[PDB]
């Protein structure tokens, strides 16, 4: 019956982006200017300086970008940084600095490479010896996604099949041959300029869609295995609800759920909790280092999103728990490429389930009291402070033993219990261990 | 040997030399900077007439920091002043004099080749990564905000409070004498930070996570004392850290590491302020308890407006940063431009 007033009351990219750069790259604590045929090439364990000079209606401004790969020590990272204020100065403080990190470019940057950028894995050694795999490889696997236009990424994957996804496109180099595996989402700007790095192969290209894959294809990728194979993922977003990843956290003092818009891998902060929704289902992301307050809100959070769902609620929508590094394939898919190497030390997700034993690695699933409404664990149980069976109220444990136990412990009924005083009920507690 | 000159690093700290070799992950030796007198350097130190050359962040005993400088190139590192470079830090605000006596020192008494002076605060944001950032060294004896713009400091909103790590230390020997317990044998100092560094934390909320202390043991934790004793410490463990955030835990009227920092950040341009807000890194031993950046987020967040990004940055290895710092500017190529050598120090003076 009122609109409040508060609804209404809750940057682009300074040129074309068709500007000289000058693309350099920190190379044994120092900067070297990159060959002019490596642009649009960076490599995700070195950093670069990008120095982009622009006049806008007569008027010649800087901007000098240091790119910091994801993989990139932190040696690396501040020769970047130091020589950008270096460029700037020799500029007399003309120049405004950006820092961009790999996954997270912003729009003019994408632009200055006219939104086709490959970013290999690999990159020089740091700090000053040692491995320089500089080298993609005579067998190497390209990953090429758009989140929106502009922004058509080719970035190398390890060369298996759980790599692959549906909402994108794929390039196989090997030695007898390039192949184009074609997704059943895959937009024609992601198709294009698979083309254009395969028709770099002088051998040329064979493409492969989804289905049709031939059995030459997965003896490179060492064998088939279930990779991105999710209905949202296969479709297209024309018709399949948009996904959405919403970042919960008390950080701020107060639990919030906040939007990721354009959502990857880096944008999940190991401190908090993430929830993913895919249609078919509802994910829920546990950091390794997140607040257990936090991790149930989430949990509960992730209910009340079902319920005012404003469509078709589909009740028993899986609304499934994740931790840090047990991520499996479908989760992987709404973000972009997904690193191993970060939080699962470089295996896929077969290769965690041999080890960590599959059940291990089974997700979990979401599904004041009386006595008979706490769970009632055994005396051994509760007087111990090591690794307890969670679930357990430790500011009042006394809840989660017996009536019958209980008589035998304190010597009275819970309901006795409770009208002793505070001060009591806190030391007969602590003089049964179960403070 | 040394024809590229193996370059030197010294970060000169309130309470901890951090020194070592340059392009190397992390510094060689670190030792307490202390003096003593019944000469008695080092940890080795620990009757005894102690003192501080940098107490305060500044050194103060000028020709005193001369032999800890000493130790350190000759005994803790193991090498010959004469053959290698140095690269020395100086606090956000020195004397525009200090440096000068530093310059002079290190060329007469060491015959250094040549030297260099960086802001400590300045080197952290280049571990960081950014140019842009407010940064809060959090040290033994002193802290600082500093707000760092295209990588160069803004002086007119460095901030300095002296609550550190050692008044840190003394709070938790008080409450853990409140508790029950007595250690002040000066060697038991030690025992109390070992206790501070791995068994305290910080708290989102200290007077709720005050209150679970009187209705539960959760946050009790045990620590084996070396007399093979098991004490047991409880509120303690947030209410040290605590102090950062309400100095008058130990008796000072200062505000805390949290309105400091929106002090810093509001005394600076409109426009700069997100960035601002958006990179403040972290440095210094006293800024790794275990959740001191979501608090600094919680306090942030509430001084300032409803639309402002407040992201607290907490770089792994932040104890070292600023040498980390040092060993990157030192080991660049591009950093004999920069060097003061010897004859211009004869030419000019320490200048
Ligand atoms: N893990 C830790 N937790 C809490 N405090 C720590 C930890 N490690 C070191 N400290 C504190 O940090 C201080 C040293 O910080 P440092 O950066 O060396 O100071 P400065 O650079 O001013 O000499 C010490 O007083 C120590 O008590
Ligand atoms: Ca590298
Ligand atoms: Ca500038
Ligand atoms: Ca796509
Ligand atoms: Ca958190
Ligand atoms: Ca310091």
């Amino acid at each position: 019956t009122k609109f409040d007033a508060m609804t209404l009351h809750n940057t682009g990219m300074v040129d074309d982006g068709s500007g000289k750069k000058k693309i350099y790259r920190i190379e044994n604590m120092d900067l070297v200017e990159l060959e002019k045929r490596y642009y649009g090439e960076l490599y995700g364990g070195d950093s670069y300086v990008i120095h982009y000079t622009y006049a806008v209606n007569g008027k010649e401004e800087h901007i000098i970008y240091y790119w910091l790969g994801r993989h990139s020590t932190s040696d690396e990272r501040g020769v970047a940084a130091a020589k950008t204020i270096e460029i700037d100065d020799s500029l007399g403080g003309t120049a405004k600095q950006v820092r961009v990190v790999q996954s997270k470019e912003p729009n003019h940057f994408m632009a200055m490479f006219d939104g086709k950028l490959i970013i290999f894995q690999g990159g020089k050694a740091g700090w000053g010896g040692h491995n320089s795999t500089d080298g993609p490889g005579d067998t190497y696997l390209l990953h090429v996604r758009g989140t929106s236009q502009y922004n058509t990424k080719a970035e190398q994957v390890p060369c298996r099949a759980e790599s692959l996804n549906s909402n994108d496109v794929f390039v196989l180099f090997s030695k007898g041959g390039t192949y184009v595996w074609a997704g059943k989402g895959c937009t024609g700007d992601e198709r294009e300029m698979a083309k254009k790095i395969a028709s770099k192969s002088p051998k040329g290209y064979i493409m492969i869609v989804e289905g049709q894959e031939k059995e030459e294809f997965w003896d490179l990728l060492g064998g088939k295995t279930e990779y991105a194979s999710d209905f949202s993922l296969k479709q297209a977003e024309n018709e399949h609800r948009p996904s959405r990843l919403f970042q919960c956290s008390n950080a701020s003092g107060v639990f919030k759920a906040e939007e990721i818009v354009d959502f990857v891998q880096e944008d999940l902060v190991p401190e908090d909790v993430f929830i993913l929704d895919a249609d078919h289902t509802i994910y829920v992301w546990l950091g390794n280092e997140a607040r257990n307050d936090e991790k149930q809100m989430a949990m509960d959070t992730a209910i009340e999103y079902l319920e005012s769902d404003p469509s078709g609620r589909d009740p028993d929508t899986p609304i499934m728990t994740v931790k840090q590094g047990y991520e499996p394939p479908d989760f992987v898919g709404h973000f972009g490429v997904w690193d191993r190497q970060l939080w699962s030390h470089g295996m896929s997700y077969a290769e965690l389930k041999k080890e960590l034993g599959e059940k291990n690695m089974s997700m979990e699933q979401v599904r004041e009291m009386s006595f008979s409404d706490v769970s009632k664990y055994p005396y051994s149980v509760l007087v111990q402070k090591e690794g307890l069976p969670d679930g357990i109220d430790l500011q009042n444990k006394e809840k989660h033993l017996t009536e019958e136990e209980f008589e035998k412990i304190f010597g009275m009924t819970y309901a006795t219990f409770i009208t002793k005083p505070a001060w009591k009920q806190t030391q007969l507690k602590k003089d049964k261990g179960l403070f | 040997d040394e024809d590229e000159t193996t370059a030197l690093v010294c970060d000169n700290g309130s309470g901890l030399v951090k020194a070592g070799f340059a392009g190397d992950d992390a510094p060689r030796a670190v030792f307490p900077s202390i003096v003593g007198r019944p000469s008695y350097v080092g940890d080795e130190a620990q009757i005894l007439t102690l003192k501080y050359p940098i107490e305060h962040g500044i050194i103060t005993n000028w020709d005193d920091m001369e032999k800890i400088w000493h130790h350190t190139f000759y005994n803790e590192l193991r090498v010959a002043p004469e053959e290698h470079p140095t690269l020395l830090t100086e606090a956000p605000l020195n004397p525009k004099a200090n440096r000068e006596k530093m310059t002079q020192i290190m060329f007469e008494t060491f015959n250094v080749p040549a030297m260099y002076v960086a802001i400590q605060a300045v080197l952290s944001l280049y571990a960081s990564g950014r140019t842009t950032g407010i940064v809060l060294d959090s040290g033994d004896g002193v802290t600082h905000n500093v707000p760092i713009y295209e990588g160069y400091a803004l002086p007119h909103a460095i901030m300095r409070l002296d609550l550190a790590g050692r008044d840190l230390t003394d709070y938790l020997m008080k409450i853990l004498t409140e508790r029950g317990y007595s250690f002040v044998t000066t060697a038991e100092r030690e025992i109390v930070r070992d206790i501070k560094e791995k068994l305290c934390y910080v708290a989102l909320d200290f007077e709720n996570e005050m209150a679970t202390a009187a209705s539960s043991s959760s946050l009790e934790k045990s620590y084996e004392l070396p007399d093979g004793q098991v004490i047991t410490i409880g509120n303690e463990r947030f209410r040290c850290p605590e102090t950062l955030f309400q100095p008058s835990f130990i008796g000072m009227e200062s505000a805390g590491i949290h309105e400091t920092t929106y002090n810093s950040i509001m005394k600076c341009d409109i426009d700069i302020r997100k960035d601002l807000y958006a990179n403040n890194v972290m440095s210094g031993g006293t800024t790794m308890y275990p959740g001191i950046a979501d608090r600094m987020q919680k306090e942030i967040t509430a001084l300032a407006p409803s639309t402002m990004k407040i992201k607290i940055i907490a770089p792994p290895e932040r104890k070292y940063s600023v040498w980390i710092g040092g060993s990157i500017l030192a080991s660049l190529s591009t950093f004999q431009q920069m060097w003061i050598t010897k004859q211009e120090y004869d030419e000019a003076g320490p200048s």
